[PDB]
């Protein structure tokens, strides 16, 4: 990889050179600056994909092993100690106090808040009865 | 982008440019000068 990397990196900054003498040549307005500066940022990630390629085909071909046997089993330690402490939490928080609550709280609404509804009810029915008896009352002057 | 060496394709690869080698800087407020003549005429014998 390295041989044939350094002969692809050889044969781009050759490509380079002579677009770049090309470039010089030629009149341009403000735009050399960002072709140098496009084939420096080119050049840099053809760098760092080699780099990363290099590592990537010496990782796949099950050369390095041990490294990702040993990272696989901290990572199942690390999911076995969150599973443990969500039990711990799950354990801790309980719910069979709610269905008390809820049933108590249901068992008073039921008892008190019925009454109140139908109290509720029978007020807005007189003050509506109220409030048609007075808006008929001047519909029947303002016809007079 | 009106300056663009205009020229025969024949060759794909250039060693020296055409603006190179006429050793001109152009700007953006450079008018360049553009002149075609074709003249023809269909002469006849006036003698019929």
């Amino acid at each position: 990889l390295s041989q044939v990397y350094s002969k692809v990196h050889n044969g781009s900054e050759i490509l380079f050179s002579y677009f770049q003498d090309l470039v010089i040549t030629l009149p341009f307005e403000l735009r050399k600056h960002k072709l140098i500066d496009v084939i420096s940022m080119y050049r840099e990630l053809l760098k760092d994909l080699s780099k990363e390629a290099q590592e990537v085909f010496k990782a796949i071909q099950s050369l390095k092993t041990t490294e990702v046997l040993r990272n696989l089993q901290d990572l199942l330690q690390f999911i076995f100690q969150l599973i443990e402490d969500n039990i711990k939490q799950l354990k801790e928080m309980k719910f069979t106090y709610l269905i008390n609550y809820i049933q108590d709280e249901i068992n008073t609404i039921f008892s008190d808040y019925i009454p109140y509804v139908f109290k509720l009810l029978k007020e807005n029915l007189c003050l509506n009865l109220h409030k048609f008896n007075e808006f008929i009352q001047n519909e029947l002057q303002e016809a007079s | 982008l009106l300056d663009s060496p205009i020229k025969v394709p024949l060759l794909l690869s250039e060693p020296i440019n055409i603006i190179d080698a006429l050793e001109m800087r152009d700007a953006v407020e450079k008018p360049q000068e553009f002149t075609i003549v074709a003249f023809v005429k269909y002469d006849k014998n006036q003698d019929v």
